[PDB]
RNA sequence: GUAACGGGGCUAAACCAUGCACCGAAGCUGCGGCAGCGACGCUUAUGCGUUGUUGGGUAGGGGAGCGUUCUGUAAGCCUGCGAAGGUGUGCUGUGAGGCAUGCUGGAGGUAUCAGAAGUGCGAAUGCUGACAUAAGUAACGAUAAAGCGGGUGAAAAGCCC
RNA sequence: CCCGGCGAGGGGAGUGAAAAAGAACCUGAAACCGUGUACGUACAAGCAGUGGGAGCACGCUUAGGCGUGUGACUGCGUACC
């Protein structure tokens, strides 16, 4: 499981092409507040459509 | 901080004598 | 004259070999000893 | 009107901190906040504290808004790696490179 | 229009005001050169070809430039022999401008 | 006496990667392979100084051949109704002819072609 | 370089390069190659010869016209202060001056001069001889150089 | 100054069409070729596409000499490994038509991106017809 | 894997017989340039113009040198208007290579002939010191096993209860 | 004084001629990984260049058409000891 010859910065960027990183497509505001908190996701305060179903 | 650089190990000469070619 | 008009005559001076001192002075990678016999060791040569 | 802010020798790779931090290239702080409070990487806490520090030092020294910077340049280097040593098998030892990275971000309106 | 001839062992193509480049004549800088071993001449279908020359054609010639050119390298070597050889070489040069052509 | 080189050396690479500015990968970064690479940079520089004669001959020929095919005859028969009429055009002017003045290239295989019949 | 005469690692048996001594003369903090012994570079050169050095550089100076002679150069007084005002009316800058008896006045006023130097008429030298601008000789002195070079 | 070279935007290209009513398939494959690559049009270049269209029609009616039309075998191979796939003349013009000419005009044409874009000027056609009129060609009945 | 014309392909684009043309190299020749050896006359830089002729090239022999450190010309010359070192550009000798100069750099370099050398890096499975490579891969040191509430905090899967 | 964990680490403000002289500190080159600009690259086979050469961007400048950067396309070409 050796090298044999050696790839450059070519390869060692080329190898990244795929691995690199795909940002969040959209956030989303609060129905009833107007904050910005993920989709299905609970926000920090207790928001998730309305209710105060946690405190913090 | 600092820290050494460790180095030459008891390699062992790597090898058996495993090529056992007669 | 000074101590930096003079010189000595023609040719009464020369470099001396570098013999082992790269490919174009016309002496290299052998060394004046020519190739893998007693003649191309240290202590090369043989007695008289 | 350009403000730097800079971080140096942190706990982070080489080749992590680009993963976020080509993220942030052309954008709105709003959106570069709402971006990088959600990327779950290590670094994107790091990067989210550079850029808080840059753009509070462009709210006191340069005349700068908050909502007016857009996020013009950023890279991150290669930091003094210090090293350790760790035993691999049969007496063998390594060098092992704990990398870092001096993080730098530009910020500004031009 | 423009005419053809023979210098520097070669066989050039000129026109008025054409600075070409000829290989060193032994000539000064601000001098006139003619030449009337022209082979062809061409003058909106005026067509004539000499051979080995045309009679009545004659150049007017006046000469501008006498420098050198380009440090281009000599590198000669072969493998593993141990034999590199440098060499760098740079040919002169001589620029003209034709004034007139007559045929 | 403990002549130190650091003065000598690096003056000796920057030269060499100076002159190797435009090579792929590592020859253009690194030095002890870009000695090598720009050693055969000279050698094919050599070489193709000789060929180039080879290869603008090989291209004037075939420019002549085709404009003597559009007026209809073949190249060597051209050549030799060149040499018959014994005017010492070289295949340079023709090959700028055959491009350019193609009236004087009519006259002219116009002229071999009584010269040779 | 003293210390380990050891060898720091086998011959076979582990891939790194052979190598007998870390006083090895291509590793760090090893021995040189070539260093030298104390020595002397100072050659011989003959007597007929080196007097003829003498002889030839001196028919040099009076052909190139450095050369003044006086009756007695003096300043009678062990004081620099009458040498470097004498000399700036005989119009010289950086000149030799030899003398026949060991006299100590001229020497001390010269000796803190830089360029002036006082040599004695005996142990003169080619090198700061001709190193000069302008020589000065003394009538009494000068006579044994007539005796030892004829 | 330097020997005329020929540029693309402004290099020319004709549009003409042949008809390979029985002819030997060689002695007419090397003159397409040429024409193709243009060794005829003056201001040819080698490493520029001085060259032209030119249509083909009725593959069907090429003439080969002799007993070709059993010993001209078209080996083709797969990179499955055991295809190394056969087929004659007759056989070749009853499964494809079209094959019989552009195999031939690609032996002689360079084996290069410039030869290798070339070739798709060469709109070989099965029947008498086309649907190339608006180029309206010309015979170059050779 | 055609696969015992190089390939396309060729009834001539083959073979034999005769020619007339042409391609075809660093061969040869033309034009410019340096260098050898020998001529010959010299009008000396101790020979200088014509003149012939030669110069593929390892081991190897003989010649002509370029550059780095150091002393002696130096208690000189250059430099805070910018010295050594780095960097880019711009010229320049047949070459090792120099001169000039924009930028960084903030105290030394150094003529010209000469002298003495720890004097020139591609190796040597050389030696130290740095950074790459596999790679953001393997692995995280037992298959006894963790889940939850509360607190501390900017922080909890382990830290306290 | 500002961010930030009362931090580490930074950013202005002031020390000095100079703080890419800020204590990991004189000068800071190469491998090296970065960012930005110009060009090229997704029908293309190979010791990566050389020779011809396209087009494009940018430079002194009366267009004088030349230097500059990339090098599509193509002739030849199996590294060094
Ligand atoms: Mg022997
Ligand atoms: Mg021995
Ligand atoms: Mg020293
Ligand atoms: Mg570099
Ligand atoms: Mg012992
Ligand atoms: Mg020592
Ligand atoms: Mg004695
Ligand atoms: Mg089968
Ligand atoms: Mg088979
Ligand atoms: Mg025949
Ligand atoms: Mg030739
Ligand atoms: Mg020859
Ligand atoms: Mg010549
Ligand atoms: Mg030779
Ligand atoms: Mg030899
Ligand atoms: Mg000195
Ligand atoms: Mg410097
Ligand atoms: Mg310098
Ligand atoms: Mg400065
Ligand atoms: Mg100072
Ligand atoms: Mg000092
Ligand atoms: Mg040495
Ligand atoms: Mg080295
Ligand atoms: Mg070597
Ligand atoms: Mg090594
Ligand atoms: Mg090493
Ligand atoms: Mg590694
Ligand atoms: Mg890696
Ligand atoms: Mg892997
Ligand atoms: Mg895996
Ligand atoms: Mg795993
Ligand atoms: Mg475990
Ligand atoms: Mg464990
Ligand atoms: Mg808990
Ligand atoms: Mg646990
Ligand atoms: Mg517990
Ligand atoms: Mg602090
Ligand atoms: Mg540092
Ligand atoms: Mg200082
Ligand atoms: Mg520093
Ligand atoms: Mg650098
Ligand atoms: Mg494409
Ligand atoms: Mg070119």
């Amino acid at each position: 499981a050796v090298q044999q010859n050696k790839p450059t910065r070519s390869k060692r960027g080329m190898r990244r092409s795929h691995d690199a990183l795909t940002a969040v497509t959209s956030l989303s505001v609060d129905k009833t507040s107007g904050e910005k908190h993920l989709r299905h996701h609970i926000t920090a305060d207790g928001y998730y459509r309305g209710r105060k179903v946690i405190a913090k | 901080a600092a820290a050494a650089a460790a180095a030459a190990a008891a390699a062992a000469a790597a090898a058996a004598a495993a090529a056992a070619a007669a | 004259m000074r101590l930096n008009t003079l010189s000595p005559a023609e040719g009464s001076k020369k470099a001396g070999k570098r013999l082992g001192r790269g490919i174009g002075s016309g002496l290299g990678k052998t060394g004046g000893r020519g190739h893998k016999g007693q003649k191309s060791r240290s202590g090369g040569g043989v007695r008289r | 009107m350009e403000t730097i802010a800079k971080h140096r020798h942190a706990r982070s790779s080489a080749q992590k901190v680009r993963l976020v931090a080509d993220l942030i290239r052309g954008k709105k702080v709003s959106q570069a906040l709402d971006i990088l409070t959600y990327t779950n990487k290590k670094a994107a806490v790091l990067v989210k504290k550079v850029l808080e520090s840059a753009i509070a030092n462009a709210e006191h020294n340069d005349g700068a808004d908050i909502d007016d910077l857009k996020v013009t340049k950023i890279f991150v280097d290669e930091g003094p790696s210090m090293k350790r040593i760790m035993p691999r098998a049969k007496g063998r030892a390594d060098r092992i490179l704990k990398r870092t990275s001096h993080i730098t971000v530009v910020v500004s309106d031009r | 229009m423009y005419a053809v001839f023979q210098s520097g062992g070669k066989q050039h193509r000129v026109s008025e005001g054409q600075t070409v480049r000829l290989e060193k004549l032994d000539i000064a800088t601000g001098e006139t050169v003619e030449f009337a071993e022209v082979l062809m001449i061409a003058n909106g279908e005026e067509v004539k070809i000499g051979v080995p020359f045309v009679d009545g054609g004659v150049i007017k010639a006046e000469v501008v430039a006498h420098g050198r050119g380009e440090k281009v390298k000599i590198v000669k070597f072969r493998r593993r022999k141990h034999y590199r050889k440098q060499q760098g070489h740079r040919q002169w040069f001589t620029d003209v401008k034709i004034t007139g052509i007559s045929a | 006496a403990r002549v130190k080189r650091g003065v000598i050396a690096r003056a000796r690479h920057k030269k060499i990667l100076k002159q190797a500015k435009g090579y792929y990968g590592a020859r253009s970064r690194v030095y002890r392979v870009a000695f090598q690479a720009v050693i055969k940079a000279g050698q094919y520089a050599y070489r193709d100084r000789r060929q180039r004669k080879r290869q603008f001959r090989q291209l004037w020929i075939a420019r002549i051949n085709a404009a003597a095919r559009q007026n209809g005859i073949s190249y060597s028969k051209f050549i030799n109704g060149l040499k018959k009429a014994s005017v010492e055009i070289d295949r340079k002017i023709l090959a700028d002819i055959a491009v350019f003045d193609k009236v004087a290239f009519t006259a002219l295989v116009e002229k071999a072609k009584a010269a040779l019949a | 370089v003293t210390g380990s005469g050891k060898k720091p690692w086998r011959q076979k048996g582990t891939g790194r390069a052979r190598s007998g001594s870390i006083k090895s003369p291509i590793w760090r903090s090893g021995g040189v190659t070539f260093a030298a012994r104390p020595q002397d570079h100072s050659q011989k050169v003959n007597k007929k010869m080196y007097r003829g050095a003498l002889k030839s550089i001196l028919s040099e100076l009076v052909r190139q016209d450095r050369l003044i002679v006086v009756e007695k150069f003096s300043v009678e007084a062990p004081k620099t202060k009458l040498l470097a005002q004498k000399l700036k009316d005989m119009a010289l800058e950086d000149v030799l001056i030899i003398t026949g008896e060991l006299d100590e006045n001229l020497f001390l006023a010269a000796r803190n001069l830089h360029k002036v130097d006082v040599r004695d008429a005996t142990g003169i030298d080619p090198v700061s001889l001709i190193a000069f601008d302008k020589v000065v000789m003394t009538a009494d002195a000068v006579k044994q150089v007539e005796e030892m070079l004829a | 100054m330097k020997t005329f070279t020929a540029k693309p935007e402004t290099v020319k290209r004709d549009w003409y069409v042949v008809d390979a009513t029985g002819k030997t398939l060689g002695r007419l494959a090397t003159e397409l070729a040429r024409r193709l690559r243009g060794k005829h049009k003056a201001e040819y270049t080698p490493h520029v596409d001085t060259g032209d269209y030119i249509i083909v029609l009725n593959a069907d009616k090429v003439a080969v000499t002799g007993n070709k039309r059993t010993d001209k075998v078209y080996y083709h191979h797969t990179g499955h490994i055991g295809g190394i796939k056969q087929a004659t003349f007759e056989e070749m013009i009853a499964r494809r038509p079209e094959r019989v000419i552009e195999i031939a005009v690609k032996g002689m044409l360079p084996k290069g991106p410039l030869g290798r874009a070339m070739f798709r000027k060469l709109k070989v056609y099965a029947g008498n017809e086309h649907n190339h009129a608006a180029q309206q060609p010309q015979v170059l009945d050779i």
